[PDB]
């Protein structure tokens, strides 16, 4: 007795996706959904922007697996980088640190799904901005107290 | 124990694991196709009785 | 090396390709070259023939009429 | 009971049970089977053939493979209980039970699996104090795959009672945990339970019996319910459930009690273990008074000149006179037990590689003795007629002719394949009783049979079929790899024929018996176990070779590589010194030698067509790729002639003498002689002595050898060591110990994947061969031995190891191989190899 099936399941780590006899085991075959297919669908959202340790919510609706990358703000910054060596020489190393992104980080801050104990954009700007090890803010700027003077995106999304 | 701790007869639904751990304090458990099941509603622990670490 | 004597002989493997059929440490039948001893023709010190490997015969094996017993 | 009688009972197929004993060492495989044999009384009967291969008996030592048949009769009322299949009525009171020969031998046993695979039934011995025991699990996983319905006996009950002093209620929890700990294995691996229907060995089916195997000593639940049925007026069927110990015995109210409430006297204590305890207590305290009353109440019959002696001696006689150890075992075998008639129906998919819709497969289901003869061999076993090898076999399809002309199908037998199919007649069909032979005219399906002289065409794994369209024999899965390997050579060099003959004998005798010749002239003998190898090693020395044997290593198989650019400008001279060859050595870009081996890089391959693959993909200069001479050694090899000389006029003559010297040099590696790893050699410039009289092959074959040797030494010379894929199987907590071992051995993990993932891990890992002994011991100490390893031959990998420097990681190997070859203990240098223009 399954009625409607709205079910939420959590899985980490997207290099490409895997597929090599790996994956859930347990969750994915008595959820009727597939084994092989679900990571092929998972490629689409972890493909071009983000290959670097995902955090993926798979949501099952009957036999449909919806790979949402839980507005995984970490990946968004990492993928906002100077970016797309896919593989076969990512190998130096995935920590490539020198990238500006003023308002593309702002869209990443919106995506962090309203939850942030916010006041919307003013507060939310500070939280993801500081979370940078990789991006170190805006081209010619360091990061820490630059954040407090963010005169940009505030009204637009509220 | 603030209350009578009871365990419900159904699958848990766990691997071919530690059936022995349950049966040690004698939760009567069996396996019913490979998932560990509790075999009968039992009160493990009775009001004001100190919970053993193994049972916790 | 003969089973009766441990005596070392050099014997020729007559008919085609044949060392490929001999395989080291196989049981081989040593027969002579019909020469009252005396080394073959232009073949130094080879007074002898081989007629068999692993009890089948060489002869059968080349034509292909028979196939070698396993080990 | 003669020969004629046994034949009548074979026809008997519904009343046959072909079985095995599954146990831990030292959990009393031997004691239960001795107890059965003593009590067999028709065809055994005096403690028979449990531990037959001397030192088997002395150590108590269940090594190993033979031999039991039992006959017992069946209770008219008890016949009615007998469940299985198509209203027979499992017909006429007597049942043959054939017990086979389980190796205790936790190695997962090609011999263990051989006994099991036919294996309609299993008797599981788990001990009460040490309960489940990985050792039972390992043999059970294989049994349950092979569809293997088990029946459990919990053994060594007396150890709990006497020594431990064993808490009546405490003993029930140990019973509950342990039986259900067997159901860990059963429930998951039932291939599918419910069409394998709940294999379910619990206690109210009383498929579990309780354990005095030393004191024989047999605990029936059925036995109890039959005694108490007429006493409580109670329902034998009702009583089985009610002695099944949420069985609340409330004496006050008379109350049958699901009731642990009010303080709840378990049924399994009250009526069952309490009189048993009373017999032990009252006897071991020399209370001659209380002993009398206890004996009389349950009716204890005092049996002959045995009245002598007090407590322990009285314990054995009294417990034996009550409780039938054989009888309790036998009841459970008869009643729930594996039918071959019942059994073969389910097991079909497992057994047949072909056709489940095939005529031969349909015959095995029905157990039609009018069918195409379907024979599973089984083993060739142990005859003191060491002048050959008597096959242990089972009949599942048609009878067993003396002398039926029978097509002997070796394991990889596809029927359009002419490959090793031998049609010869079976001289004698034999009852195996187990150190003895009895000659019998006809073998019915489903019976155990001996075949003679299947021996010579029976090296191992056999199927015998009159069936041209038949349908080999899924034997394969015997594996759990024989990777424990030792090289055996005689002290006696005249002894060599007796050795080789003995290798054929071992390989017949033992289906774990893999005998292969190494490249470094060593005969390798290979066992599933370190211990099973020790056993084999004794058998060759004493019996099969009668040899005088030296057991060493494995010495392993060195290869020689070239890392960089030939610094030099390497110039040779002929022994007539006119003859000069100028040479370079190069690597070997790493994908490319692998490609040559694979064999994408075909040496018979048309040079222009395959030049394209070398050039475009490979990064191959196009001309050099066409200009390959030579693949060497043996020339399919990954080492190259590239002919950088194109207008040394002479060249056309010289090509054959160059090719020859290349082949020699490549086998002939200057370091350790020491084959030839991924070196390209480029021929420079060649300077002619005018006379082709004095272009000898006698002159030139040395120039090419010397110059190749010179090129390889400037060559920054290197060695290679091989590394293997290791699939190691774990119930998850055990994975940790695998990794700990790999760390010591320096290797490399692979991947980790889980079946249905509470489902066993498979951990894949790199292990270098020289460090990988004692793998089974080291893994098992950590694990704590859940640790089961399997290991290939994957890999030849290069060491950055420079042998020219006695830095001693590569050159140690080199020095040892040179010295055996006799073989000047170093000398490596370019002074020998180069004639200064």
């Amino acid at each position: 007795d399954p009625t409607e099936v709205k079910l939420v399941y959590l899985r980490c780590v997207g290099g490409e996706v895997g597929a090599t006899s790996s994956l859930a085991p347990k969750i994915g075959p008595l959820g009727l959904s597939p084994k092989k297919i679900g990571d092929d669908i998972a490629k689409a959202t972890s493909d071009w922007k983000g290959l670097k340790i995902t955090v993926c919510l798979t949501i099952q609706n009957r036999q449909a697996a919806i790979s949402v990358v839980p507005s995984a703000a970490s990946l968004i910054i990492k993928a906002l980088k100077e970016p797309p060596r896919d593989r076969k020489k990512q190998k130096n190393i995935k920590h490539s640190g020198n990238i500006g992104f003023e308002d593309i980080l702002a869209i990443a801050r919106v995506m962090r799904p309203r939850s942030m104990a916010r006041e919307l954009k003013g507060t939310c700007k500070e939280v993801l901005g500081t979370a940078q090890s990789v991006g170190c803010t805006v081209d010619g700027k360091h990061p820490h107290d630059v954040i407090d003077e963010l005169n940009e995106g505030s009204i637009e999304v509220p | 124990a603030p209350c009578e701790v009871t365990v419900p007869a159904q699958n848990t639904g766990l691997g071919p694991e530690k059936t022995s751990f349950f049966q040690a304090l004698g939760i009567t458990t069996k396996i019913s196709r490979g998932t560990i099941e509790i075999l009968s509603d039992v009160q493990l622990i009775k009001t004001g009785d100190k919970v053993g670490a193994s049972e916790a | 090396q003969l089973i009766k004597n441990g005596k070392k002989i050099t014997a020729f493997v007559p008919r085609d390709g044949s060392l490929n059929y001999i395989e080291e440490n196989d049981e081989v039948l040593v027969a002579g070259f019909g020469r009252k001893g005396h080394a073959v023709g232009d073949i130094p010190g080879v007074r002898f023939k081989v007629v068999k490997v692993a009890n089948v015969s060489l002869l059968a094996l080349y034509k292909e009429k028979k196939e070698r017993p396993r080990s | 009971f003669t020969v004629d009688e046994i034949r009548g009972l074979m026809d008997k197929k519904r009343n046959i049970r072909n079985m095995s004993v599954i146990a831990h060492v030292d959990h009393g495989k031997s004691t239960l089977t001795d107890s059965l044999v003593s009590k067999a009384g028709i065809i055994a009967g005096a403690t028979r053939f449990t531990d037959t291969r001397k030192d088997e008996q002395e150590r108590c030592i269940t090594i190993k493979s033979t031999a039991i048949s039992m006959y017992f009769e069946v209770e008219e009322k008890d016949l009615v209980f007998i469940t299985h299949p198509d209203q027979r009525e499992k017909e006429c009171k007597g049942f043959l039970i054939n017990l086979i020969d389980s190796p205790g031998h936790v190695d997962f046993s090609s011999e263990v699996t051989a006994a099991l695979r036919v294996t309609d039934g299993a008797l599981v011995v788990v001990d009460c104090v040490s309960g489940v025991c990985v050792q039972t699990e390992t043999v059970l996983r294989q049994a349950i795959a092979e569809r293997i319905k088990p029946i459990l006996f919990m053994n060594k009950m007396d150890r709990a009672l006497l020594e431990l002093q064993l808490d009546a209620e405490e003993l029930y929890q140990t019973f509950q945990r342990i039986v259900e700990n067997v159901n860990v294995i059963i429930a998951t691996y039932n291939d599918d339970g419910g069409p394998m229907g709940e294999v379910r060995v619990d206690p109210s089916k009383g498929s579990v019996g309780f354990g005095s195997g030393l004191h024989g000593w047999a605990f029936t639940l059925k036995q109890f319910s039959e005694m108490y049925s007429e006493k409580f007026k109670i329902d034998v069927v009702k009583l089985m459930n009610r002695l099944w110990g949420e069985n609340f015995f409330n004496a006050k109210t008379k109350k049958w009690q699901k009731q642990k409430e009010a303080d709840n006297k378990r049924s399994f204590c009250m009526y069952i273990l309490d009189p048993i305890y009373k017999v032990f207590d009252a006897i071991m305290n020399y209370k001659k008074e209380e002993i009398g009353t206890l004996l009389e109440k349950i009716g204890v019959t005092l049996k002959h000149e045995d009245k002598d002696k007090d407590g322990k001696a009285l314990l054995k006689t009294v417990m034996r006179t009550w409780l039938p150890a054989g009888e309790a075992l036998l009841q459970m075998i008869a009643i729930h037990l594996p039918s071959p008639v019942v059994a073969q129906k389910y097991r079909m998919e497992m057994l047949y590689e072909g056709p489940h819709d095939d005529e031969a497969a349909i015959a095995v289901k029905s157990c039609d003795p009018d069918g195409p003869l379907m024979m599973y061999i089984s083993k060739m076993v142990p005859t003191s007629d060491k002048g050959r090898f008597y096959a242990f076999g089972r009949v599942f399809a048609g009878k067993v002719a003396t002398g039926q002309k029978c097509r002997i199908m070796g394991p990889n037998y596809t029927p359009g394949k002419k490959e090793d199919l031998y049609e010869k007649a079976i001289q004698r069909t034999i009852l195996m009783m187990g150190r003895y032979v009895e000659a019998i005219e006809d073998v019915p399906s489903g019976n155990i049979c001996g075949l003679v002289g299947v021996d010579q065409f029976l090296v191992k794994t056999g199927t015998i079929t009159t069936f041209k369209d038949a349908h080999n024999m899924k034997v394969m899965k015997f594996s759990v790899s024989p990777v424990v390997r030792v090289a055996v050579e005689p002290k006696n060099p005249a002894d060599l024929p007796k050795l080789v003959e003995g290798l054929k004998r071992l390989a017949k005798s033992d289906p774990m018996v893999q005998c292969i010749i190494e490249e470094s002239g060593e005969h390798i003998i290979a066992g599933a176990g370190e211990l099973h190898l020790e056993i084999c090693l004794k058998d060759l020395e004493e019996d099969h070779a009668c040899i005088p044997l030296k057991k060493s290593d494995p010495v392993v198989s060195y290869r020689e590589t070239v890392s960089e650019e030939s610094d030099q400008m390497c110039l040779s001279k002929s022994p007539n010194k006119h003859n000069r060859l100028l040479m370079k050595a190069l690597p070997m870009p790493d994908g490319l030698p692998e490609d040559i081996d694979n064999g994408d890089v075909s040496a018979k391959d048309e040079f222009k067509a395959r030049a394209r693959y070398l050039s475009e993909k490979y990064d191959y200069d196009v001309t050099e790729a066409r200009k390959i001479w030579c693949f060497g050694p043996d020339g399919t090899g990954p080492n190259f002639i590239l002919d950088c000389t194109k207008s040394v006029q002479y060249l056309n003559e010289i090509k054959d003498s160059v090719v020859a010297g290349f082949q020699w040099a490549s086998k002939e590696g200057i370091l350790a002689d020491e084959n030839l790893r991924g070196v390209r050699f480029n021929i420079y410039d060649v300077t002619l002595h005018a006379d082709a009289i004095h272009r000898g092959g006698g002159q030139i074959i040395p120039t090419t050898r010397r110059c190749l040797y010179a090129a390889a030494i400037t060559a920054k010379p290197r060695l290679m060591e091989p590394v293997y894929l290791c699939e190691i199987q774990c119930p998850e907590v055990a994975v940790g110990g695998i990794y700990g071992v790999l760390n010591r051995r320096r290797g490399h993990v692979f991947e980790e994947n889980q079946v249905v993932g509470t489902p066993m891990f498979v951990v894949k890992a790199y292990l270098p061969v020289n460090e990988s002994f004692g793998f089974t011991a080291d893994l098992r100490s950590n694990t704590g031995g859940q640790a089961f390893p399997q290991c290939v031959f994957d890999h030849w990998q290069v060491l950055p190891g420079d042998p020219s420097e006695p830095s001693s990681k590569p050159y140690a190997i080199v020095q040892d191989t040179r010295k055996r070859k006799g073989l000047k203990e170093g000398l490596p240098d370019l002074s020998q190899y180069l004639d200064k223009l």
